[PDB]
C-alpha cells in the first residue's frame, strides 16, 4: 500500500466528491430548499444513504 | 575452504574496508560466525550492515 | 485564507479554478506591479516588451 | 527527501503542501487540479483509503 | 490506421448524446488518456523455488553434520572416562 502510493496521483484525473462531501457545504438557512441537490438522500439522522 | 566465504561476507557482501579486520573487531568474529551460516540476503547486503550496525550499538552500551 | 471562499471553491469549470473565478486575488491574469520571475501558467496572458 | 515517502491517508494528516514538496507526482497532480490544494479533507485520498 | 466508411460523405451530430452514441475525440485528451492508462498499466519464480530447495536440503544435510560430530564427540572423549584407550 505505501509503496503504491505515488501512482496513484500520477494519474492527472480529477475524482468525483461523495455525495456526502457535497452535503457539507450548505449553509444552514438554505439546507431545506430546493438548490439542494443532495435532499433525496437525507432519509434518516442516524444513518447515511 | 573458509577463506573465501569469510573473505566473501566482509570485502564483497559487507563492503566494510579492507583495515576494518577480525582483529579491529571481536564482535565481526563472532558475528561471521553466525552470517556465512546461511548463503542468502546476499544480494540485499544493506541487511547485513544494518545488523552488524545494530549489534555493535547495543555491545557499546553503558548498562 | 479569506480571499477566496474554501467551503465553496472545490471544484473547476474551465482551466480555472473556481478559486480563480471568485477572487481575483488567485487568477493568473492579475500580475504584481514587481515580478522577479514569470508566472507558471499564462493560458490567456500574452506579454509585450 | 531522499529517504521518505509521503503518507495520506486521513482526512486529517495528508496536508496538499508536505505531500506535493515531498514526491513530484503529487505535485503534479497538485498543479493540474489547483483547486484540491484545499485542507478540508477534500483532497483525494488514494482509493485504497 | 485510417478508417473505411460505407457512406463516402459524413453527417454533422445534432441532439443529445443519450439517444445516439458518438465518440468524440480531442487529441489531446486521447493523448493524455493513453499516457495515464501506461502508467496506470506499470504501476498496479523458479529460481527461487530452488533456492528453497538447496537451502532445505543444506539446512537437512547441516542438522545431520552437527549431529554427527555432537555423537562422536560424546563417544570419543567420554569413552576416557573407563581409560579405554592407554
Amino acid at each position: 500500500a505505501a509503496r503504491r502510493i505515488p501512482h496513484f496521483y500520477r494519474v492527472r484525473r480529477e475524482v468525483p466528491r461523495t455525495v456526502n462531501e457535497m452535503k457539507q457545504d450548505f449553509v444552514v438557512t438554505d439546507f431545506y430548499k430546493v438548490g439542494n441537490i443532495t435532499l433525496y438522500t437525507e432519509l434518516h439522522p442516524f444513518f447515511d444513504f | 575452504k573458509r577463506d573465501e566465504k569469510h573473505r566473501h561476507v566482509v570485502n564483497v557482501v559487507l563492503e566494510l574496508p579492507t583495515e576494518i579486520s577480525e582483529a579491529t573487531h571481536p564482535v565481526l568474529a563472532t558475528m561471521l560466525s553466525k552470517y556465512t551460516r546461511m548463503s542468502s540476503l546476499f544480494n540485499d547486503k544493506c541487511a547485513f550492515k544494518l545488523d552488524l550496525l545494530r549489534m555493535v550499538a547495543v555491545s557499546r552500551t553503558r548498562r | 485564507r479569506i480571499s477566496a471562499l474554501p467551503g465553496l471553491n472545490n471544484g473547476q469549470l474551465a482551466e480555472e479554478p473556481l478559486s480563480a473565478y471568485v477572487n481575483a486575488l488567485h487568477d493568473h491574469r492579475l500580475w504584481p506591479p514587481f515580478v522577479t520571475h514569470l508566472p507558471r501558467n499564462m493560458e490567456g496572458v500574452q506579454v509585450v516588451a | 527527501i531522499e529517504y521518505s515517502l509521503p503518507v495520506p491517508f486521513h482526512r486529517f494528516y495528508s496536508n496538499p503542501t508536505i505531500c506535493a514538496a515531498l514526491s513530484d507526482d503529487i505535485k503534479r497532480y497538485v498543479t493540474e487540479f489547483p483547486h484540491y490544494h484545499r485542507h478540508d479533507g477534500g483532497f483525494p485520498l488514494p482509493t485504497a483509503f | 490506421s485510417l478508417l473505411h466508411t460505407f457512406w463516402r460523405l459524413p453527417v454533422a451530430v445534432f441532439f443529445e448524446p443519450h439517444e445516439e452514441n458518438v465518440l468524440r475525440c480531442p487529441e489531446r485528451v486521447l493523448r493524455r488518456l493513453l499516457e495515464d492508462a501506461a502508467v496506470t498499466m506499470r504501476g498496479g519464480d523458479r529460481v527461487r523455488k530452488r533456492y528453497l530447495r538447496q537451502e532445505l536440503r543444506d539446512l537437512g544435510h547441516r542438522v545431520q553434520t552437527y549431529c554427527e560430530d555432537l555423537e562422536g564427540r560424546v563417544s570419543e572423549a567420554e569413552a576416557l572416562l573407563n581409560q579405554q584407550c592407554e
